[PDB]
């Protein structure tokens, strides 16, 4: 049974390398023109490019945004698509997912949330949001990278809660604003995982 | 290859694609096909026999609930006792009892009037719908012979008459045959010569949408091409009432009142059923009548229930939820739910909450909740082809009908969400824009339910349309004894004198293609549908004026017998050819193989009568060198004129110059031979 | 030049009803063989994106049955004659006549289909301690809002970014967060909606 | 609660004392004995199986037509698991006589 | 561009092939997957158990 | 269904116009590419020509044996395809049929019996064969067109009788010889339909 | 050059039992798509040309699934799972990497398999009549023998004989040829064959 299994994600910054492994196990890898695609986080899918298949012979087709930067290769007898990303750039942080084809994106990877950010690991900068006099909420500003998690009563409280998905600003740094809907005194707790830094905080008009 | 750079690959992506859609078509044929209900039988409680006597019972709400056999030597004074544990008395003082049961026709059925005292009332009550079922879908029920055509019936075992080891006199070797449930399915096959899967499931009160179920999964895939799928529960013993009333579990007055708040617990009934189905595009490919096509099916044990009769709640949200996504639909397309409705004040509540799970889930317009039951009774096994044919009719009627003893709707269910309307008053339900389907559902003592998904037949726009007034056809009445074909001249009278106008060609094709060539034979061939009620009276009496009346033993083999001279007429066919083709034709292929043997051709012979044949060279009989080759093709045309009416000879003999014509029709001697 | 094909950017359905989703191409995808080149992928929400239609009407194994396709090669109309809680995401109509083709397009953002509710707008002004942090974040939230064509807007503007949920399950509306991350003096100088919840502007301010 | 048809083979035969007479004893359970509906659904009932627990009647082939009716709801998938099989076990010399 | 033709409805062609390789396989297990036979019980005449 | 039903066979003499169409029924004529090939009798099948789809050019690729003398057209809204047989040749009598296909013959149509013979419609010369001392026969030598039948016994033997299909002189006739195997006295009548000259044999060594 | 496709010619088969007809290319016909552009057409005796396979593996629809496929680029092999009384013909083993393709190949020629016969030569000598009529036919019918590989010779040489063939019949399976040695009237004043039915020449004459 056919799969893409990818491999090659992380953290580097704009001017760096990096690269990506589209595992193929279940079909005969050199039939296939195999392409790489990219999900900028939210938006819609772009096609970076994709090989022609060894049999074809052909050429590798690169988009215009990326021509020059990145370059695509394969590998029958060991059966595995490369991404070759170089001289990255802020617009690489996405989601970059290969697909087995070139003109029908047939089978897919999971993708893979490389990441080209010009931050470093730091903890959050936990502000609260005063009810006006209503809902009771806490923002996450100034951290990074992703993972992220925020509960409520710490954990204690799941209906009404409302995780803000991550916020990247123009410093690269993330920002989460979890918020609770209920009248009252509440507590939301945020563990920054990477850096292993969990803020505690108890908010009131 | 030439041209850009596809002309031969996307020859191949153009076969790989009809192949491809000619193989996910078989997948959707051979697990979603819908099966055409193509006819229904049924005798069910309050004297119903045929399903326009059974929609004449739901449409004015009539219980047919009306007090225990008399005529079946139950011991109606041991039943009843002021204590309600006795050890043989029962509690359903009532209850939907039919009096077809002690009434069987042996003679017709090929059984002796000792095999059939033996044969258990589910068996007799099975043949008799099985020929019913078929004389009413058309198919001749004597055309299926050797034909894959599977009986499902589903049978509750039930005991007739002495037991196996207690045998009687004449009933002795055909006690275990006449009531093994085996031999319920089987004697069908047998006595109808069909050559199919004739299993006789028993799945207790689901029995018939579990065979119902059984069959269209058996035609789904083809092991049958036709399949007779029902049920039938006549309980000859007050056996079962005196169990089931042992359990507490029957209602001391025979109703089953469904969804209502005086559910006192079943409403025992008896009756039967039986569905005519066929995969729709074979019954559509055939001209079979399409009633209901039986979109999909499920069937579904309750599991580890609280007890073996006690009903689960979440057992019936997976089998309305298998049937709804094998047909391939969304509980929001099932317009009306036949559910069980068995009437019990824990199986009621029960049912009905998995009706607002699987069903009335954020239902837009309310799902007309009813049952068949609360009309009838639970007629147990028959219950669910019972259901299949309320909500078939339901289908060709164009109204929901009434859930008779449910106004005070029962206090137990949460009939809040306004998702479920019970039918407490006729609701009319008109073909719309979209597909009228329905569900049954029957979930059984033994813990088996079973949910069949009903859709209304494609509209036939036009089909078998109307043509032109020409001559008309024999009325072709055959039964298997003299006294039964007065009956047929004593109900086809009625069923014309019900339904005036009816063109008579209509009359004469469902009559002839339409039944089984049985030996006592009364065909006939009137001026019209009011000419042929005259002589369907003179019948009812015996009285043949105008009737061909005769008798056979399943004879056909006609003989043509030629004669030589001496049989001509002044006007040999003079309209005969100007009333049909079929012997114009037949004269011209002798006439052009008698033109380069003869000089006066036959064509202005018998088209002109003696009075005017006499200016034509061609004198009315004493020219033999021309009314001779006359007569020879005359008698050739005629013979090919039987033949293209179906009747062929198992014989051609010819008296002198019949001879001729003869071994002209024998195929011996070629027409242009023996015309020479 | 290239092909451009729209679709109902955002198309509601309800479980149980059958939708139609419809791609309009400005060139003929319908090319020599008489099999139109237009694909539809499903990106389920958060998932590798799916195959579900090929050359137009074909579907790709392991696609249900309800997904099926009709229509030509200009004006296609992917048919969903069932919406389970799988038949939501994205729906991309992407095309195979050219290819260099550098987007799958905005794609169909489908949605759960409920009624339309009114957003609950809360200005929530930033804690003063963020004040004393360097920074301030008034926060305007939009709770409990469906369908999700709501902007917000800064006014007494431009330095607004952007946060919203995609469709919840129990109540199936949007959230969402725009926040001002902004300067230590600006501050000493209001957030309203346009939602189709309510019609008239609901200005409230910290 | 699991997928799993109980597809049995039987034959009514004769058991316990006729129902319409009852017993002292098994009064309301007489009926739950000598039914071959339930002799699938009691199966289906003490193990939880939740597939389609239908009982055959074909006399000397039940067994068989059973293991067909499972073999098709396996082809089909209307349930992962079956048990298909037939019994006859003859309380009274009924049948022989 | 994508090889006119040559690479995009031979694309096209692997799929509705090997879709047709697997609507195939499906139609070979509707009607024809062999079952297994799990286990086997019996009490049979005799000693048999 | 698709139905590729043909019509326009015939007896011609060398030099003649014969047409033959191509009904198809059931699929886009349009889409596919309808060619027509040859099978001379009893020999494999040669691919005379094809027509190319109306939305793939039109070009008709012929054969080299019949290339300047036939000439294949289609219509869509008439939904025929035409093989028009120009300046026929002893060569043209055989059995042609209509592919839905280029390189992927498909329907095949049914078989349109085309013959191009200088001969004329005459009976049997129906010779006896005389055992050597065995089986019994008798010929059919020198009669046209095919149809043929001969029986034994006037259709009473059905048992060893062999109607050995029929075989063409170069003068344009045909030749049966049927015979029986039993040993003894038998009869055969040979019926030429298309002159209707049913002519009787009795035979003895 | 042209691709040059060769088979068994005169594959027996036995019903019931699978059997394996074979193709050989000269040309590699796996074409750069990793599909193989060979096609098996069956001609059932005396109807219309079917097609069994495309593309080296691929069955058409409505074939029974008894024709499998499979093969390389140049060794190709169809294998009858199950041989009945329906898939006796010829097999055409037909490429599709250069059309035009004048002809179809030879063709396997399936039979229904026996074991060896016996060749019952028959010399019968021209009735006088004929010899009265202008011609000489004398007729060396050959009767039921199987396989169909015999040569028939005329001496005492050949070159005017012309050849009449049955295909096989049903309850014996066996073949029939009738070698007519058309000719001449002087001329007029010996038959055998190499069958391998027997092995010596069988020389009888007129
Ligand atoms: P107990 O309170 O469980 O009562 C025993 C009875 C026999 C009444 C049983 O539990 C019962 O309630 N049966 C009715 C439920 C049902 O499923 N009826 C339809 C099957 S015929």
């Amino acid at each position: 049974e056919v799969q893409l299994v990818q491999s090659g994600g992380g953290l580097v910054q704009p001017g760096r390398s990096l690269r990506l492994s589209c595992t193929a196990s279940g079909f005969t890898f050199g039939d296939y023109a195999m392409s790489w695609v990219r999900q900028a986080p939210g938006k819609g899918l772009e096609w970076v490019g994709f090989i022609r298949s060894k049999a074809y012979g052909g050429t590798t087709e690169y988009a215009a945004s990326v021509k020059g930067r990145f370059t695509i290769s394969r590998d029958d007898s060991k059966s595995i698509a490369y991404l070759q990303m170089n001289s990255l750039k802020t617009e690489d942080t996405a989601v970059y997912y290969c697909t087995r084809g070139g003109t029908l994106f047939d089978y897919w990877g999971q993708g893979t949330l490389v990441t080209v950010s010009s931050a470093s690991t730091k903890g959050p900068s936990v502000f609260p949001l005063a009810p006006s006099s209503a809902a009771l909420g806490c923002l996450v500003k100034d951290y990074f990278p992703e993972p992220v998690t925020v509960s409520w009563n710490s954990g204690a409280l799941t209906s009404g809660v409302h995780t803000f998905p991550a916020v990247l600003q123009s410093s690269g740094l993330y920002s989460l604003s979890s918020v609770v809907t209920v009248p009252s005194t509440y507590i939301c707790n945020v563990n920054h995982k990477p850096s292993n830094t969990k803020v505690d905080k108890k908010v009131e008009p | 290859m030439a041209s850009t750079d596809s002309e031969k690959v996307a020859e191949y992506l153009r076969r790989a694609t009809l192949d491809l859609r000619a193989a996910r078509q078989r997948i959707r044929e051979l697990e979603g096909e819908p099966v055409a209900v193509v006819a229904m039988a049924c005798r069910l409680p309050g004297g119903v026999s045929t399903p326009e006597e059974f929609w004449e019972l739901l449409s004015e709400g009539r219980d047919a609930v009306a007090g225990l056999p008399t005529d079946r030597g139950w011991d109606l004074d041991s039943l009843f006792h002021p204590d309600p544990t006795r050890s043989g008395t029962a509690h359903q003082r009532g209850g939907g009892f039919l009096t077809e049961a002690t009434a069987f026709d042996p003679a017709f059925f090929g059984m002796s009037p000792r095999e059939a005292l033996a044969v258990d009332p589910q068996q007799r009550l099975m043949l008799e719908l099985s020929w019913e079922v078929l004389e009413r879908a058309g198919i001749p029920p004597t055309s299926l012979q050797a034909s894959p055509t599977g009986v499902f019936v589903g049978l509750i075992p039930q005991e007739y008459g002495p037991r196996l080891a207690e045998g009687g006199e004449g009933v002795e070797g055909y006690l275990m045959t006449g009531t093994t449930t085996s031999v319920a399915s089987g004697r069908i096959a047998y006595t109808l010569g069909l050559e199919g899967p004739a299993i006789s499931v028993d799945t207790a009160c689901s029995s018939s949408l579990v065979a119902v179920h059984l069959a269209c999964q058996s035609l789904r895939r083809g092991e049958s091409s036709l399949a007779m799928a029902g049920g039938v529960t006549v309980m000859p013993t007050p056996g079962m009432l005196v169990d089931f009333s042992r359990m507490n579990s029957l209602a001391p007055d025979g109703r089953c009142k469904a969804f209502s708040a005086g559910a006192n617990g079943f409403g025992m009934a008896e009756g039967a059923g039986m569905l005519l189905l066929e995969r729709l595009s074979d019954a559509r490919r055939n001209g079979h009548p399409v009633l209901a096509v039986l979109r999909g099916t499920a069937v579904n044990s309750d599991g580890a229930s609280n007890g073996l009769s006690a009903p689960n709640g979440r057992a019936q949200v997976r089998v309305i939820q298998q049937a709804l996504a094998e047909s391939g639909l969304g509980p929001a397309d099932i317009d009306a739910v036949e559910a069980h409705g068995t009437g019990t004040r824990l199986g009621d509540p029960i049912e009905a909450r998995a009706l607002f799970e699987a069903y009335g889930r954020d239902r837009e317009q309310p799902l007309h909740l009813g049952s068949v039951k609360s009309n009838l009774g639970h007629t147990q096994a028959a219950a669910g082809v019972a259901g299949v044919i309320k909500m078939v009719l339901a289908m060709r009627a164009g109204t929901l009908p009434r859930t008779l003893h449910a106004s005070e709707r029962s206090k137990e269910i949460d009939w809040s969400s306004g998702a479920i309307s019970l039918l407490d008053e006729p609701e009319p339900w008109p073909a719309g824009a979209r597909p009228r389907r329905a569900g049954v559902s029957s979930f059984g003592i033994s813990g088996t339910n079973a949910h069949a998904i009903i859709e209304e037949a494609p509209q036939v726009v036009e089909g078998e349309r109307v043509e032109a007034g020409d001559v008309v056809a024999p009325w072709v009445l055959s039964a298997s004894s003299a006294e039964g074909l007065r009956a047929q001249a004593a109900r086809l009278a009625a069923h014309l004198r019900e339904h005036p106008g009816q063109d008579p060609r209509d009359i004469a094709y469902s009559l002839a293609t339409g039944r089984a060539a049985l030996p006592h034979r009364a065909a006939f061939a009137p001026v019209d549908e009011s000419a042929a009620l005259r002589v369907l009276d003179g019948l009812a009496t015996g009285n043949a004026d105008g009737a061909a009346v005769g008798t056979s033993r399943a004879q056909q083999r006609a003989v043509f017998v030629f004669p030589g001279q001496g049989w001509q007429w002044a006007g040999m066919a003079v309209d005969l050819l100007d009333t049909s083709p079929v012997f114009a034709a037949a004269l011209r292929e002798c006439a052009d193989a008698l033109e380069p043997h003869l000089d006066f051709e036959v064509i202005p012979f018998l088209r002109a009568e003696a009075a005017r044949r006499e200016q034509d060279a061609a004198l009315s009989t004493e020219r033999v060198d021309v009314v001779q080759p006359v007569m020879f093709a005359v008698m050739v045309s005629l013979a090919s004129m039987w033949r293209a009416h179906g009747v062929e000879p198992a014989a051609v003999i010819g008296h002198s110059q019949g001879e001729i014509a003869a071994a002209c029709v024998a195929g011996a001697l070629s027409l242009d031979d023996a015309a020479r | 030049d290239v092909v451009m094909t729209q679709s109902p950017l955002s198309l509601p359905v309800t479980p149980g009803e059958p939708a139609s989703i419809s791609c309009r191409s400005s060139q003929s995808l319908l090319h020599s063989n008489g099999y139109n080149y237009l694909d539809w992928y499903l990106q389920k929400p958060g998932q590798s994106p799916q195959l579900l239609i090929y050359l137009g009407s074909n579907r790709a194994s392991g696609v249900p049955d309800r997904f099926s396709g009709s229509g030509s090669g200009t004006d296609f109309t992917l048919k969903i004659s069932r919406v389970e809680a799988e038949d939501v995401g994205v729906y991309y109509c992407m095309q195979s006549l050219q290819t260099p083709r550098l987007t799958f397009g905005p794609g169909t953002k489908v949605d759960i289909k409920r009624t339309v509710a009114a957003p609950s707008v809360f200005i929530f002004p930033p804690s003063d301690e963020q004040l004393k942090s360097g920074t301030a974040s008034v926060v305007c939230l939009l709770n409990n809002f469906y369908p999700r064509g709501a902007k917000v807007q800064w006014k007494v503007s431009g330095n607004s970014q952007e946060s919203v949920t995609e469709q919840d399950s129990k109540d199936s509306t949007y959230s969402l967060s725009s926040t001002l991350t902004l300067s230590k003096a600006d501050y000493e100088k209001a957030c309203e909606v346009t939602h189709q919840g309510l019609s008239s502007p609901v200005t409230k301010s910290f």
